[PDB]
DNA sequence: AAAAAAAAAAAAAAAAAAAAAAAAA
DNA sequence: TTTTTTTTTTTTTTTTTTTTTTTTT
């Protein structure tokens, strides 16, 4: 089920920018096998594959270097287009294409991703709807059976993020959060704690706004108490001047109403004329907007809380997989079996200016848990990486056969290869009896393909090699052919 | 025996150099190849029929290489005349040597005892110019490699053929092929075996294939069926449990010999049965099968376990069951490791460390345990100290979320928020798509929460704010 | 001329922690070559190395992971301790032991560097003087003649730390900043960028502290007008009328008297006793810190431009030996040569919060240099981080010939391994006249081990393979077993 | 002149066979010369050919090397054809490390024609466990005998291998490619001895052959001449791909020395441009004369070392276009040596068509390489090497000067504000010299206080421009 | 075809931690 | 010899700018 099919890769990376250089690529079953030169372009098949499937670039470029550049061909612009034609999980064929330009702007590089186009035959007819990149995502998404997150990490894995499971904490918990289909409750997440963090500016704004007002407040009651304080001086000079009926009191109450006028008008004055309501109105916002807050701050770590419990109960699942594929596939007496354990954080609060994140994988030697992350050899990284991978594509993709190792023998020692060769070969076997199975192996060592021929043998592989005028061809070539190429 | 009787000691899946780099295993498969070789010259043995897989590496190390054409010198090479004779064009048989003839019908080489043979799936002509092992050997002029495939498209089995006294053999060879393609050629009938035309049916029609034979996959299997009816026995080769005993095939009438591996290779549960090479008797149109052990090999024992089928002393929660399964095992191995040693009497030349396989399902929930602290116990007792065991076996965040809010609301006190009122913010945020759900409900809140206290007339004191919010909350949360 | 010689290692990565399991090393001339399952110690006697020639540990790893993990080891604490000998540029016998304890305790473990040792002959001296980190990195340093970022980046590199060639703008000009020795300069300007930035926040603060002086100043000079005034009226009708409204001019007099006697008060109070004074101060320091400002960052901007100038001044010739390294070595008619391009910015401010670094490995193409990152392939990287590291040692390392080469042909078709094993052998032959060359090849390729021993012939080879208890042995084997260990 | 007292022995070295056997231009390359020496061999019915090591390049000849390899001694190393000489030697010591320690031919079952006694060279030395080289497997299979291996690495004694054809008594001495060094340490050591024969050590030839470095500038790892043995009377040396056939005494040895040298350009050295030859030994009783005889097969290699510091008149340093005149020049050479390969081809039939050219470069007076990717684009259908044709190779700076001419360049371009001119290049050069995390803060500060202070006692009116006009005068009377 | 607003990432920046240096005791 | 205090480095989470995308105009 949802099987590849042929590919048509035009004017990506290294691949010619004419139609003449317009190279077709078939995929065999069970196993694919691309060898060729270093350059050359046998990962870009695979990043053709990924990108035509999600829409997304290898890690570490966008689409700027993804394109032929346009200064290599000597061109103003370079249009690419792949084209993609599969069967979904029913069985339909689909000939899914995406289009894109990288116009040379001055010294930068513009690109620009044209409307794909999707064609389901139907009836003897091949529709082509010219559909944009979310429409041309979501149908693959719909019709390959699996998430964006699989193919981007698991399936269609680049060469350079191959070793993800072995990543930080936060990247490791964005990897297996987007694979686990609950990046919309983190997305909630991080916008609770971006509300308290304005909240929280607001919060000390307002408290020097408070300053400064307690202030006027403070002075607006003096002045309004001293007024009062005149007002009762005035009538008892009135009163005196009653009691004497005595021109100095009179005098003296003239000098009291021109006192209660300027201060009166002193009152006017729009710094306190309205203190009273707004001092008291700005602090009930100050207190109403730190209680929220304190709010925010619990429901945050209410939802994170449950955010990693839900991530410890999904991986606990695989994590049965990975402790047996590396029992089977590990010839080293070192490490007893690797798991992925996630801890969530009990001191977490949204007022933190920077999260400590405990995702990361063990390598359980003896009784005792240690870190794999940094201590473990390169080659125990490498094979970690790929039972990572091969588990979760026996988890989560069970209506995508397909899985694509570049160069998964990167690091790996004679026996460690055997083994891996032999797990690999058990993964066809018992993956392939009733559905369709994939295994694109890119490769450069000849002992490898050896061992995976030997079982559900290969008969014809690719050769992707450069040609005289420096572009990439995908040729077909016989096993007879094969030791030519690997080492 | 008499001068018609075709003796040949059919030999099959003798892998060479499987485990030569390991320091115990190692020289094991040169010791078998010794032996296969010493029965063939003391039964004095018209020819060697090997099935093919001679070498387990494609492209065999100098260290196997060489010890297989020492041996091949010191055996097969002898002043003894060959007393049968080849009748077929060996131009034809043999032609893709530039010498197209059989060894002992060049005069350069003193061939006693040939060996025809096939090549396996293990060693199979690959590269620009399709080179084999076996080739060497035939370069070397000491295996007469025949049955090879000389093309892609149709597979004309042309026959080699043999006579000794009135005994005819018309020896069929067809070298191991993709199984795929090969039952693709079967079902579109792309295969055609070639028979002798001068006295069609008093030939002994012999077939030797290297294929699968069980149920591996919907063309990764040659089924019986396919045959054509005209053989007589069929060897067969890419299977290495051991079935030397020809069986009848009821539905067309032809033998079929499995002699199985002499090594082995693989840890299944079908190696442990006792390895034994054929020695084959035919006189006229009929076939006798003597077979002979091999004293040289490790025994192979394995036994499997089902901790979910014994619902006795595996209690699933059990949660001291990780030493009732260890010793478990522990007795399961020490009782293969006694039958080991007490089946070793009267074989003075079968390496003293067996090959013990323990596979375990823990289907029903237990845990395994430490395999790598369980082999430490048997390091020099047994042949394979990594593989000793196997362990093998055959929700929504919207309610969590929910489930973990509700915990939250009535285990902590909210100050100014209403009670479930995240809560299905954070779900229209999620599945609504409103990207400002958690802002508007806060705003909003905050909103009320002040038009109220303003309109209370509220003192600007901290403490009299927060009854008042605390009361607005407990109050006005019911309606 | 220095040369290792031997080294032994206890305690570290998995190497055993009583002085039983203590393995030594006796690096071979002019070929050492390592080999060993995965795990073993390969890359742990590097990275033992590189400990005692810099005291730098591996990349992604403190000393709390450096050390033989005590809970593995079933101990509270555990004492590792590695012992270079060597000989120095003046060659004379050097032997260095330090020590560190990683004494776990509770949850969290722990480390600590002991001191080290400086054991060195003088007429038989052997002096085992204890000496603290700094003095004995100085004395490293000076004895092997090569600075720290040399040792740490081109000699000895760590497996997971290659390809730093191919990493970021930043990451790469602080790592040719260190091996062109300008780190102190660098540091300063962060210094006049930090002052600037401190200067701007001051400035800011300024603007508000301004406002309100300015308020209190308008506020003060209102109110002194106003007293005036009242005092002009007081006198003025005081000898006027003094010269019935006799009275009559005596309450106004006691009028005007208690207004300026209450104004006068009010003058009194700290937000108005002097605010033209304060309001002339605060705006002196505005204005002074401004234009301090603005000398800053002209400052910054020519030292930055003058540190870029130094840069390339040392790059041109780097790139000279780079060039023909790549066009010697590289077999591919696709990249003509790579080089190491750097610019400084245009628009480079002190107050920029983001500075953008353009130093950046440039593959040239055809006729255009495009950046090596994120275009190049994996095979097309390792080869030029190998070239660059290669021409780096020609350059800077010709008091040091070590070069441990950590699995070179990683990813390397068969055609670039060949090239490279006949650029080392070239390497080896001609930079072992008159000084004592030492590669240490760590590999897991038979057929680069069989390319590299017809020329510079290995008699030996270290063979790092685990015990009973996975205590990583280190053995040595003379060359009649190396197809054991090598794929 | 031959009779029953002439040694007629083909020298051959460094056959390399399976060089380059993946290119498709010179894939077969070495099996047509291998095949030409041994057709030499076999229509100068030589008594045997000797082999002065490095019969295959790889250490581990692939299967088509070793088959073609095979095949090639199958075809004319084998025949009916009798021997002519007899080892009068224990073979058991010479021929030591084998199962069969007789020689070939003196096996009942193989019929050898021309024997052929090699030597084991660095690039097939014997490795692994049971130390094998593939001429153990060629030994193995009964076509060469592999003679002269070295015993341990304690000491080596070279046991010679003694055969005479009527009165003609040669003894074959034969040492292995030992590592370089190892043998500088046993012969400085005098850990070396050539055991002479048991009787009548005067009538020997005492033929010596080895496969080591020589004259070079690596005077650790090479054997100088002399520093050997004595009385040899004929040294071949392989490892020599330079071909210097001809034996030519030297000032003071008493011994010839001969360098076969290589049947193929396995590197690009000017060394190997010369022509490659074929010894042809003739040897009768103690008198030499080796004829050496041209190998047609062997592809043409034109080597031209140029240097642009010497051609001054046209590399004109410091021009606008040298590059352009650079390429051309090396255009015209590459032409020219092409055309005088085409013009030497005509001469014979049996050249590949397309030969190995390549000129260095030694630019080092300033020149910029030309785009050898362009040049060289020009030729993929020309050259048997499309990749190598171009090769180049050739043969204060300090910080602070530079941050002062930055510094004071900016000071005389921008006028500055309040910093007194050049104080702070100072600060900045106290920072780094001195290491002290003050200087910049602290000048700042200085300043910031001087400046400020003056503003203030000079009673200056708080407004925008005054205040900068005043800051301006006072920065203006520091000079 | 154009404007401007926003989503995404990658590469520079900053928090936090943990060990070393110091600087008091 | 111990303890506390501040300093400096690093790992890794965070923020910033820029470029492409989407929506309107
Ligand atoms: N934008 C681009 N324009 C032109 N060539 C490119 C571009 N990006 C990459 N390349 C080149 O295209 C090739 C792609 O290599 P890649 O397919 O990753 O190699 P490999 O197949 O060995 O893994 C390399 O030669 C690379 O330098
Ligand atoms: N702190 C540690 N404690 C114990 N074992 C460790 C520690 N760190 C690493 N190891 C193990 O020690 C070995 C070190 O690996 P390394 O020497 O880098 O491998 P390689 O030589 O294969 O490159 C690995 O087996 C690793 O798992
Ligand atoms: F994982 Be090891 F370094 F090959
Ligand atoms: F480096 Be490439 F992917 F072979
Ligand atoms: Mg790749
Ligand atoms: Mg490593
Ligand atoms: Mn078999
Ligand atoms: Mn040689």
């Amino acid at each position: 089920m949802s099987r590849i099919e042929k590919m048509s890769i035009l004017g990506v990376r290294s691949f010619g920018i004419e139609d003449k250089d317009k190279q077709i690529i078939t995929f065999f079953s069970p196993l694919t096998i691309l060898v060729g030169p270093n350059g050359a372009g046998k990962t870009t098949i695979i990043e053709c594959l990924k990108y035509i499937c999600t829409g997304d670039f290898p890690p570490g470029t966008k689409g700027n270097t993804f394109v032929h550049d346009p200064k290599v061909a000597q061109e103003t612009d370079v249009r690419a287009q792949i084209r993609l034609q599969f069967r979904d999980v029913n069985g339909e064929l689909i000939a899914v294409q995406r289009s894109m330009v990288c116009t040379q702007k001055s010294k930068k590089t513009e690109f620009k991703t044209l409307e794909g186009v999707i064609t389901r035959t139907k009836h003897g007819e091949k529709v082509s709807l010219s559909s944009k990149c979310a429409e041309i995502d979501r149908e693959m998404i719909s019709s390959l059976g699996v998430s964006k997150a699989v193919l981007n990490n698991v399936i269609f894995c680049h060469q350079e993020d191959s070793n993800w499971p072995l990543s930080e904490g936060k990247a490791l918990k964005q990897k297996f959060d987007e694979i686990f289909s609950a990046t919309r409750y983190i997305k909630a997440l991080e916008t609770l704690r971006q509300v308290r963090q304005t909240q929280g500016q607001k919060v000390k704004e307002y408290q020097m706004e408070l300053k400064y007002l307690k202030q006027y407040k403070e002075k607006a009651c003096e002045i309004r108490d001293q007024i009062t304080s005149k007002e009762a001086q005035l009538t008892s000079s009135k009163e005196i001047v009653k009691s004497y009926e005595h021109n100095l009191a009179l005098g003296r109450q003239k000098g009291y109403e021109e006192e209660i006028i300027h201060f009166k008008k002193e009152l006017r004055e729009p710094q306190f004329r309205d203190a009273e309501e707004k001092y008291r109105e700005m602090m009930i916002v100050m207190r109403t907007t730190e209680l929220v807050n304190k709010d925010l701050d619990i429901y945050y770590k209410t939802l994170d809380q449950a955010i990693m419990k839900f991530h410890s109960m999904k991986m606990e699942e695989i994590n049965k997989i990975i402790r047996d594929l590396w029992r089977s596939t590990y010839r080293g007496q070192d490490i007893e079996y690797i798991e992925i354990r996630s801890d969530a954080d009990e001191n977490v609060s949204a007022s933190d200016k920077r999260r400590n994140y405990n995702y990361r994988v063990v390598m359980l030697k003896g009784d005792t848990a240690l870190d794999m992350r940094g201590r473990c050899s390169a080659g125990q990284k490498v094979l970690a990486s790929l039972i990572i991978r091969l588990a979760l594509a026996e988890t989560f993709c069970l209506n995508c056969g397909i899985i694509a190792l570049d160069e998964p023998t990167t690091n790996l020692d004679r026996e460690n290869i055997e083994s891996l060769a032999h797990a690999l070969v058990e993964i066809i076997k018992s993956r392939s009896q009733q559905r369709n199975f994939q295994l694109l192996v890119i490769t450069h060592d000849e002992d490898f393909v050896e061992l995976l021929g030997r079982s559900e043998y290969v008969e014809k592989f690719y050769r992707i090699k450069k040609n005289i005028d420096q572009c990439s061809e995908i040729v077909k070539c016989s096993v007879s052919s094969l030791g030519f190429n690997v080492h | 025996d008499d001068e018609n009787t075709f003796k040949i000691l059919v030999a099959t899946d003798i892998h060479l150099g499987f485990m030569e780099k390991d320091a115990v295993r190692g020289n094991d498969t040169f010791v078998t190849l010794d032996e296969i070789l010493r029965l063939a010259q003391e039964n004095e043995v018209d020819f060697i029929l090997l099935g093919g897989d001679l070498f387990h590496e494609n492209k065999p190390s100098r260290k196997t290489l060489h010890t297989c054409l020492e041996l091949l010198r010191k055996y097969c090479m002898g002043d003894r005349p060959v007393q049968f004779e080849i009748l077929s064009d060996q131009s034809v048989n043999f032609g893709f040597s530039k010498f197209p003839w059989v060894n002992y019908q060049d005069g350069n080489l003193n061939i006693s005892i040939p060996v025809f043979s096939i090549h396996g799936n293990h060693d199979d002509p690959t590269g620009a110019d399709a080179l084999c092992a076996l080739d060497i050997l035939s370069c070397a002029g000491f295996v007469n490699h025949f049955g090879r495939s000389m093309s892609v498209e149709k597979i004309d089995i042309s026959p080699v053929l043999l006579q000794k006294g009135s005994t005819k053999i018309a020896l069929y060879g067809l070298g191991s092929i993709p199984d795929e393609r090969l039952y693709r050629m079967f079902v579109n009938k792309k295969v055609t075996m070639l028979r002798p035309k001068e006295d069609e049916n008093s030939w002994f029609n012999l077939f030797v294939i290297h294929q699968n034979r069980s149920k591996h996959g919907s063309t990764n299997f040659i089924p019986e069926q396919f045959l054509d009816d005209f053989i007589d026995l069929v060897i067969w080769g890419h299977e290495h449990e051991c079935k030397i005993a020809p069986t009848k095939n009821e539905q067309q009438l032809f033998y079929i010999s499995q002699p199985g591996s002499s090594v082995v290779t693989s840890l299944s549960p079908g190696e442990a049965v006792k390895k034994h090479v054929g020695l084959l008797r035919i006189k006229g149109r009929k076939m006798n099968m003597h077979k002979i052990p091999l004293h040289t090999v490790r025994q192979f024992f394995m036994e499997d376990i089902v901790l979910a089928n014994h619902p006795d002393i595996f209690n699933p929660d059990n949660p001291k069951v990780t030493q009732a399964i260890q010793s478990f095992c522990l007795e399961k191995i020490e009782e293969m490791l006694e039958n080991a040693e007490r089946e070793r009497l009267g074989n003075s030349h079968q390496p003293e460390k067996p090959l013990v396989r323990l596979r375990v399902d823990y289907s029903g929930g237990f845990e395994p345990f430490s395999v790598l602290r369980f082999s430490q116990k048997f390091v020099d007792r047994v042949a394979n100290p990594k593989d000793i065991i196997h362990f093998f076996r055959h929700l929504r965040v919207e309610d969590l979320v929910k489930q973990y809010f509700q915990t939250a609301e009535k285990n902590v006190q909210l100050s100014l928020l209403t009670e479930r009122g995240m809560g299905e913010a954070v779900q229209e945020f999620v599945d609504k798509e409103e990207k400002d759900a958690i802002e508007e409900l806060v705003k909003y809140q905050l909103e009320k929460t002040q038009r109220f206290l303003k309109e209370r007339h509220i003192d600007a004191l901290e403490d009299k704010i927060d009854e008042e919010v605390r009361r607005f909350r407990e109050t006005r949360q019911k309606n």
